[PDB]
């Protein structure tokens, strides 16, 4: 219920997802 | 079911990226104090 | 043209589908989807289930103060025993939830699904002109699942002794089983552990040796490397022999561990070595087996808090 | 709240599995 | 099914039918109730079968008041008291007395009230002692603790009202309807006890 | 126990049950005789 | 023998070289039958030589003598043993018959003709004949029916069988009126296998067993006569593989199912497997413990009906989910157990309190104590009791050994069905050796699945 | 009785049917499927000759 | 703040000490034992 | 004592009866 | 509650009949090999 | 604070990820 746990989970879900999407889009465009 | 002729690709040059990032960060700076209340 | 049934069987037995819907598939798919749906719905939200049959329920649902690790689908109530308990046999749906019907439904549909999955593996092996023994290898986890979910409840006389469908349920079941049967001291569990460790070892070794030999299909240099390393020249120089050994080891290990499980289902426990080394006078000397016995005794006293009422646990 | 987070995580994992099974890169020259 | 039909069935036929939880029905006899000769009799084969399990609950709405609401049963059957034995005295004027001594006089039960809350209790009439007319005899009984002192975490009295409805003087076999109110489970002191109202049928063979 | 008339032949019986197992071993010996042809 | 170059089968698969050699295959089968009979006779003699008639059979780890005793040879009332001569006779008869069978097998394997398709056309057969195979099947069906009728005659005319449900302790009885009603006989087969029903493991009287054996013998004789004078219909040819390995796989699957059924029947049934010889079953031990404790506590002076347990359900007696009066505690799971020593105390709606008060005979109490002592629990060291026990007992019930061994055998034979059925189907198709490498079926299929 | 139940768990009825409508449904579904298969049998090829079918 | 050192003595006046919790044990039973080492008192588990 | 003696004698005789046939056939050049 | 039993019986019977009659439809000749 | 912090984090992250994905798609083709 703590804010720290929820925000850590959200960041861990989102940031690597964004990084992987960046790399995949770069690869697919090339 | 065949290759669709209406095929186009979106582009976004670096200037547009800087404009968008600046707009997002400025809006966040402006509205963060209000949202935190 | 062809009749309706001819077209239907042509579509079913077609290798052009994205996923092969075999004649075993026509049963595998509905059973597996039904089990999946019921499992998901019960895991997300389900009232506490009276596993022990002593009018105290335990909660295993996310909406009832649980998380992923401690959530589970509680096994069927002890009062039910081995009786068939479908939905239509309960007076009300809430009663079905209270007594623990979903566990029985999921177990039955899941066992049928895995059997038909093995059948479908054989079927698609046949339709593609392959040698049909992948299903034989797949039978080992199938046998283990059957022993865990079906044979042990049959031997113990109740479905409440089966494995709960949850992460903490697995650990509770394992602690229970070691307490009541001494799983660790059985030769078949030792063979299963040996099979699993050897499977990991051979997987790592084969992967490393093949990857290293894939220079700019395995060449004979890897065989020479392996012979030089462990002094086992000509032990494995045939690729077919090596891959057959890789397939055979873990499958045999899992077969034997599942057989040991099913054997203990009928109260044929493992080795017993407590009170073996005895002094000349007659005093008993403790051994590591005796410390294992002490741990089992500690596990057994807190096994069921308020279920037993007789000195000996015959059930 | 936490139950919703767990459900979202499981649903996302299942969706990723579905996309990987169906929207896969076609294999060429095996 | 009457007593003769019940006793005429083998155990295998009864098993799985739910008959074992039922109570004998008095098809014969008279409803006059004036054919019961005054005196004392040994009451045997005293059986009781409930029909409703209304529980007193506080209304969820602020403006509402406590009321008896219906419930859904959880435990499969296992709620019928049977084989009770005691004494039954009937007076010439019209007064009567009923007392229960032994038998299966208690049964644990759990019922869920609407909203998901399930409440357990111990349906019992043990040590009953009622005195009054044939219609409207009233008494009280003891309710033991729901669980024993040996139970670990991870006296009370209740009233009852019987009323004989049909009597068969040649073979006894008195039948009627009863109503009772008893406290709920109060173990562990985690919540105040609630009141369960139970109506049902009762059969007895006083010979 | 065996009948008294057959009492002296008790030891022989004690060896009888394990005989079939030996058969399978014999097979391997036979294969060793022909050098596993 | 042969070698790998001529046959294509390595030594570790040498018996596969006999698929197309009728004489050698027949010799091998006869030798194996001789081995089976030899083990039967030798083990019977071994058990006889170590048998102490004073003690019960299940307390000495005997698994073959109980069968003969159930057949009703040298057994008195209550399972008491009168004499042990018939066991010796059966052992020696199997031993000598096995000697003869072994001589026949070694002759047919070493000297007899390799293939007997031309010298003895009656016994010859091609695996794809589809008409000689049915003839052999009919012959063996007739033989099986004759065996079943032999059992029926033994139970009906020549002596009797050990009825364990007879008044008092069970004894040998003649089944004068076997249950031949079609509905009763065929109700068992379509009954559910789950708890309470138990499928054919729920037979609770010798009359039903004898009637069923009459039915199966007659059906097998009729089916054998049918199959001798008939060939499979086109729909049968359409949905079967006609090769030796295919028939082997069918037999493997059927016999694995039979092994599983035997495991369950040995574990649960106690009518065709009397407890006086095989020992008490799983549920029987727990029910006996509860009964003995109830009797002892009642004798000490207590109200068994008004004995609330720690959980409030009831220490001694409670109600089943259907409504019957049953023993309380953790033994609720075994509430549908039935036994000769407990039925006389059962009324229309379960256990009767009045009968439990003053209707218990001493033999029932003694049998209950004896059964509760010798629970089917055991250890691989032959310890007995729960795993947390001292080394003071040397008891493991024969029921546990039978169940475990036959379940393992059934599982392995199901695996054998899988393997041999797959290989037979592949070999009949023609790609059991490998992909063609020049006409690969996958390469001609549309890509992207 | 508090409520109503099917009361057939331990009765061991044949094929688990206690109402004739269940048996009628069983027979009807089986007959419909068998009729469809029989009609479509013409497309599966006839094994009229004595020696036919997959064999080795 | 500090509550001061606690000394436990039985009815006879014998001095008793609590067996300190070792690092391994997440939960440790409480035992009052005399100077010699023999346990003289303890909490009866939970409901024993 | 004597019972164990006869048990071992019978055991060794019966065990040796097996490979003795193989040895005799190999010496005499049989079709083994 | 019996309607649910009827529906389940119908579905199970339909699927089992499909399975049974599928393998009677000249299944062994569905292989891709040459014979 | 949980509502505001979560909203601010999402507003910072998601549109920036979208813009970065578009730019990386653009920059791949020189
Ligand atoms: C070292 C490591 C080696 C690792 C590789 C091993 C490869 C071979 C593995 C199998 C070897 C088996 C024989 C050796 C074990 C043994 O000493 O075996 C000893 C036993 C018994 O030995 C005798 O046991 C006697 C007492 O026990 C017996 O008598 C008792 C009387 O109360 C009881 O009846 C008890 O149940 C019964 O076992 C005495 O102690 C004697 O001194 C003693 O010689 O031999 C017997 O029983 C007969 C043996 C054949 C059994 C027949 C097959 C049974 C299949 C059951 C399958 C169950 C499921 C799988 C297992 C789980
Ligand atoms: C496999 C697919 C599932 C099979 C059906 C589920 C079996 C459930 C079960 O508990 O079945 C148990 C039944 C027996 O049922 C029992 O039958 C008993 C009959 O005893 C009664 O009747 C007896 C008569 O003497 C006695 O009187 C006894 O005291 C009395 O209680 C009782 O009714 C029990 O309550 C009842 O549970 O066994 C049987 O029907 C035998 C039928 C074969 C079952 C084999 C199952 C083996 C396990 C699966 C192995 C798969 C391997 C896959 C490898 C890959
Ligand atoms: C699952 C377990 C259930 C519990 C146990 C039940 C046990 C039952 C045992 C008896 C039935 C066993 C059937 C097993 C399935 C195999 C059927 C089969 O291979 O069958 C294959 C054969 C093939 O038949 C042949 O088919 C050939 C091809 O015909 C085609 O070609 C012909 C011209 O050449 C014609 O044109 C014809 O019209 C056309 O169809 C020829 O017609 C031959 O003459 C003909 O003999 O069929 C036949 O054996 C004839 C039909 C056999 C009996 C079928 C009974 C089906 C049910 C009947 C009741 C239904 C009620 C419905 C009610 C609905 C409303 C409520
Ligand atoms: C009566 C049933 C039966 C029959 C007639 C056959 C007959 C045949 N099988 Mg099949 N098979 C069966 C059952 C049967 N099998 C079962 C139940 C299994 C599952 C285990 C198999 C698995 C199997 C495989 C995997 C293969 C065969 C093969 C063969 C052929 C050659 C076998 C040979 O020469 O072995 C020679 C004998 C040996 C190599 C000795 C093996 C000894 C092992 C280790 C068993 C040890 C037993 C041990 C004491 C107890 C085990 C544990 C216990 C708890 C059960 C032959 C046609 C082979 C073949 O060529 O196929 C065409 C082949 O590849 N079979
Ligand atoms: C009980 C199981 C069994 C049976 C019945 C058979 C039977 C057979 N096998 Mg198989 N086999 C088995 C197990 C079995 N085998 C196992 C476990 C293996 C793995 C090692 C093999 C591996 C194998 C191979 C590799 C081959 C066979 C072959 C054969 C056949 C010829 C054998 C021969 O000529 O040897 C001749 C052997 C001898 C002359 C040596 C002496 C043996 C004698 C007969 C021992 C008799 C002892 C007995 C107590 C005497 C009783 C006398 C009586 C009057 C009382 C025969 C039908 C061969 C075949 O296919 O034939 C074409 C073949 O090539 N087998
Ligand atoms: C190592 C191998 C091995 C051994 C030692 C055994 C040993 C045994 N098995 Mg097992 N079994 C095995 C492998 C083995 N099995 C395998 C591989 C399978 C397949 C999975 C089975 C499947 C199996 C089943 C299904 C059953 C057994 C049973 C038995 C027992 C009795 C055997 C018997 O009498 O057969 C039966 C004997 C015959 C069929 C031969 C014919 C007998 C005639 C017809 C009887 C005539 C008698 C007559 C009435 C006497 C009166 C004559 C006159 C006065 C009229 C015995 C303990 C039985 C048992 O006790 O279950 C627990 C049983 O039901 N076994
Ligand atoms: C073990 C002995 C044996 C064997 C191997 C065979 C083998 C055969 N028989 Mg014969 N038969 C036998 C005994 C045997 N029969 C006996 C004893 C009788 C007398 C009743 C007959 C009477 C008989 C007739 C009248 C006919 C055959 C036919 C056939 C052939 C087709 C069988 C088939 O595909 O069934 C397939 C079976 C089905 C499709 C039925 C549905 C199967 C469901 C799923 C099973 C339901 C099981 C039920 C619920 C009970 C549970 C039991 C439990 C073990 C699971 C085949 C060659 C037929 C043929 O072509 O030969 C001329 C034929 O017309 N048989
Ligand atoms: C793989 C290994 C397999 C090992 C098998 C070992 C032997 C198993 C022996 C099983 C005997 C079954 C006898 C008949 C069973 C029966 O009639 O069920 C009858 C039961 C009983 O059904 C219940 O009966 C109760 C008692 O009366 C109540 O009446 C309930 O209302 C009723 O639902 O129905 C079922 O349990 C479901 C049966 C169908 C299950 C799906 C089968 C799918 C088969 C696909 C392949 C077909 C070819
Ligand atoms: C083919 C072959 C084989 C096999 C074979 C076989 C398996 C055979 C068998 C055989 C047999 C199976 C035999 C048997 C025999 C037996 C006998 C010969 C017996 C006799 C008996 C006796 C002599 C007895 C006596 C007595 C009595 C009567 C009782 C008491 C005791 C006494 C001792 C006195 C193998 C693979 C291995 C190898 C190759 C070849
Ligand atoms: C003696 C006895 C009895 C009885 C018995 C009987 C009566 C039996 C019968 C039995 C039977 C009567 C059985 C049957 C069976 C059947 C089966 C088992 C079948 C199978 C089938 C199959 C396997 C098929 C498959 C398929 C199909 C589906 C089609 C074609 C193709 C294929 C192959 C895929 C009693 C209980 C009384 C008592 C005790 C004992
Ligand atoms: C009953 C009886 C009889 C008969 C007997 C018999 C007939 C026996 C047989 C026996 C036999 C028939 C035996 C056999 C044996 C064999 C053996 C014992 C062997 C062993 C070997 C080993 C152990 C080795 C192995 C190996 C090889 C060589 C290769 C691979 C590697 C190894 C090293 C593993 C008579 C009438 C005389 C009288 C007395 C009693
Ligand atoms: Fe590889």
């Amino acid at each position: 219920v703590n804010i720290y746990g929820l925000t850590a989970t959200a960041l861990f879900i989102i940031i690597p997802t964004s990084f992987l999407l960046i790399l995949y889009v770069k690869t697919a465009s090339t | 079911a065949r290759p669709n002729p209406n095929k186009q690709v979106v582009e976004l040059n670096r200037t547009s990226l800087y404009w968008g990032l600046l707009l997002i960060f400025v809006l966040a700076v402006l509205f963060s104090s209000y949202i935190f209340n | 043209n062809s009749s309706l049934w001819a077209r239907f069987c042509e579509w079913i037995t077609s290798t052009e589908n994205r996923l092969y819907i075999g004649w075993f598939g026509v049963i595998m798919i509905p059973c597996l989807l039904t089990a999946t749906s019921v499992f998901i719905i019960a895991f997300i939200a389900a009232p506490p289930v009276d596993i022990d049959g002593i009018r105290e329920p335990v909660s295993g649902s996310l909406l009832y103060g649980n998380n992923i690790i401690t959530g589970a689908v509680i096994p069927t109530s002890n009062a039910i025993g081995l009786h068939f308990y479908p939905i239509w046999e309960a007076a009300s749906l809430d009663e079905w939830l209270y007594n623990g019907g979903p566990y029985q439904l999921i177990v039955c549909h899941f066992l049928l699904g895995v059997y038909c999955y093995m059948g479908r593996e054989w079927e698609l092996s046949f339709r593609l002109g392959m040698r049909p023994w992948i299903a034989v290898a797949y039978s080992a986890p199938v046998a283990a699942a059957s022993a865990v979910f079906l044979v042990y409840p049959i031997g113990q006389g109740s479905f409440s002794d089966g494995m709960p469908l949850g992460i903490s349920g697995t650990f509770n079941f394992m602690i229970v089983f070691q307490a009541e049967h001494n799983i660790l001291m059985h030769p078949f569990h030792m063979l299963g552990v040996a099979g699993v460790f050897g499977g990991s070892l051979f997987s790592a070794m084969h992967g490393s040796l093949v990857t290293s030999s894939l220079i700019r299909y395995n060449i004979v240099a890897a065989h020479g490397y392996f012979g030089r390393l462990i002094f086992q020249y000509a032990s494995f120089n045939n690729s077919r022999s090596l891959h057959f050994f890789l397939a055979a080891w873990p499958v045999i290990g899992i077969w034997f561990t599942a057989l040991g499980l099913s054997t203990m289902a009928f109260n044929l426990n493992g080795f017993n070595f407590n009170q073996s080394v005895v002094d000349s006078q007659g005093r008993v000397l403790n051994t590591w087996a005796d410390i294992i016995n002490r741990a089992n005794l500690g596990m057994e006293v807190m096994h069921e808090r308020n279920a037993h009422n007789f000195p000996l646990d015959l059930a | 709240m936490e139950a919703l987070v767990y459900t979202f995580l499981l649903v996302g994992t299942l969706g990723i599995i579905f996309f990987s099974i169906f929207f896969r890169d076609p294999p060429r020259m095996i | 099914l009457t007593f003769d039909e019940i006793q005429g069935l083998t155990y295998l036929q009864v098993k799985g039918s739910g008959i074992a939880n039922t109570c004998p029905v008095l098809e014969s006899g008279t409803t006059n109730l004036k054919e019961l000769k005054a005196g004392s009799y040994k009451l045997e084969n005293f059986c009781i079968e409930p029909t409703s399990f209304t529980v007193k609950e506080e209304s969820q709405f602020k403006g509402g008041e406590t009321e008896f609401v219906k419930t859904k049963l959880m435990t499969r059957l296992t709620y019928t008291l049977d084989a009770m034995s005691g004494s039954f005295k009937v007076g010439s004027d019209g007064s009567a007395e009923l007392k229960e001594d032994d038998g299966i006089d208690y049964a644990a039960t759990t019922v869920q009230l609407p909203g998901g809350e399930r409440v357990a209790f111990l349906f019992t009439i043990k040590q009953f002692d009622g005195k009054g007319t044939l219609d409207g005899i009233k008494g009280d009984f003891l309710v033991p603790s729901y669980r024993g002192s040996s139970f670990l975490d991870p006296a009370l009295k209740g009233s009852a009202v019987f009323s004989v409805a049909k009597v068969d003087p040649v073979t006894g076999e008195i039948a009627g309807v009863f109503e009772s109110i008893q406290p709920s489970d109060t173990d562990l002191g985690a919540k105040p006890p609630k009141d369960i109202k139970v109506t049902g049928l009762w059969y007895a063979q006083l010979k | 126990k065996l009948p008294e008339a057959y009492a002296p032949f008790a030891p022989i019986v004690d060896v009888l049950p394990v005989i079939p197992v030996f058969f399978i071993l014999l097979a391997f010996v036979w294969q060793a005789a022909v050098s596993f042809r | 023998g042969r070698d790998q170059e001529t046959t294509g089968f390595a030594w570790w698969s040498g018996n596969a070289r006999l698929i197309n050699l009728s004489g050698k295959l027949l010799g091998a089968h006869v030798a194996h039958a001789g081995l089976i009979v030899f083990w039967a006779g030798a083990m019977n003699l071994f058990e006889v030589s170590h048998f102490v008639p004073e003690k019960p059979m299940y307390e000495q780890g005997l698994i073959l003598l109980p069968h003969i005793a159930t057949l009703g040879y040298g057994v008195g009332p209550g399972g008491e043993i009168i004499d042990t001569f018939p066991y010796f006779v059966s052992g020696v008869l199997h031993l000598i018959s096995s000697a003869v069978l072994g001589f026949g097998g070694v002759y047919h394997s070493l000297i007899g003709p390799e293939t007997l398709e031309e010298s003895y056309p009656f016994f010859g057969y091609v695996w794809k004949d589809k008409n000689k195979m049915t003839n052999i099947l009919g012959y063996h069906l007739i033989m099986l029916g004759l065996g079943a009728w032999l059992l029926v005659w033994k139970a009906m005319y020549f002596g009797g069988v050990y009825d364990t449900w007879a008044p008092g302790g069970g004894d040998v009885r003649v089944i004068t009126n076997p249950t031949t009603n079609a509905a009763v006989i065929f109700g068992y087969l379509v009954k559910s296998p789950f708890g309470g029903d138990g499928w054919i493991c729920s037979v609770d009287n010798m009359e039903d067993i004898i009637g069923g054996h009459i039915w199966i013998g007659t059906l097998e004789i009729l089916g054998g006569i049918w199959h001798i004078y008939t060939t499979p219909w086109p729909w049968a040819r359409r949905a079967f593989v006609w090769s030796g390995e295919a028939y082997l796989s069918y037999s493997l699957g059927a016999i694995g199912v039979m092994g599983f059924i035997a495991c369950c029947m040995s574990w649960f049934n106690n009518t065709a497997y009397p407890s006086e010889f095989y020992g008490p079953t799983g549920p029987e031990a727990s029910q006996s413990q509860a009964f003995t404790f109830l009797v002892r506590d009642q004798r000490l002076g207590a109200n068994v009906a008004s004995a609330q347990g720690p959980t409030g359900l009831g220490k001694y007696l409670m109600r089943s989910p259907t409504g019957e009066i049953i023993f309380g505690g953790e033994t609720m799971r075994f509430w549908d157990f039935r036994g000769p020593w407990l039925e006389p105390l059962r009324g229309p709606n379960g256990l009767d309190l009045n009968k439990l008060k003053n209707d218990i005979q001493p033999w029932q109490e003694r049998r209950a104590a004896e059964y509760m002592t010798h629970a089917p629990l055991g250890s691989l060291n032959s310890v007995g009791g729960v795993a947390t026990e001292i080394n003071a007992v040397n008891f493991v019930s024969p029921r546990s050994w039978l169940a475990c061994s036959h379940f393992c055998l059934g599982f392995f034979f199901f695996i054998g069905h899988l393997w041999h059925a797959g290989r037979a189907r592949a070999a009949a198709a023609g790609f059991e050796k490998g992909i063609d490498r020049f006409d690969e079926p996958v390469l001609s299929m549309r890509p992207l699945d | 009785l508090v409520d109503e139940r099917m009361n057939g768990d331990g009765t061991g009825r044949p094929f688990g049917v206690n109402d004739p409508v269940l048996g009628w449904v069983l027979l009807g579904v089986f007959g419909t499927m068998w009729a469809i298969w029989f009609i479509g049998q013409k497309d599966l090829g006839d094994f009229e000759d004595a020696d036919d079918g997959l064999k080795l | 703040g500090w509550l001061g050192h606690a000394s436990f003595k039985d009815q006879e006046g014998r001095e008793l000490f609590v067996r300190r919790m070792p690092t391994f044990f997440e939960t440790f039973p409480v035992l009052l034992l005399d100077k010699d080492g023999i346990v003289r008192a303890d909490v009866p588990f939970r409901k024993a | 004592n004597i019972e164990l003696a006869l048990t071992l004698v019978s055991l060794v005789l019966v065990v040796s009866a097996g490979p003795l046939v193989v040895v005799l056939l190999s010496a005499r050049g049989g079709n083994l | 509650m019996l309607t649910l039993k009827i529906f389940v019986y119908t579905v199970v019977t339909f699927f089992v009949c499909l399975f049974i009659f599928g393998f009677l439809s000249n299944d062994p000749a569905r292989n891709p090999g040459k014979n």
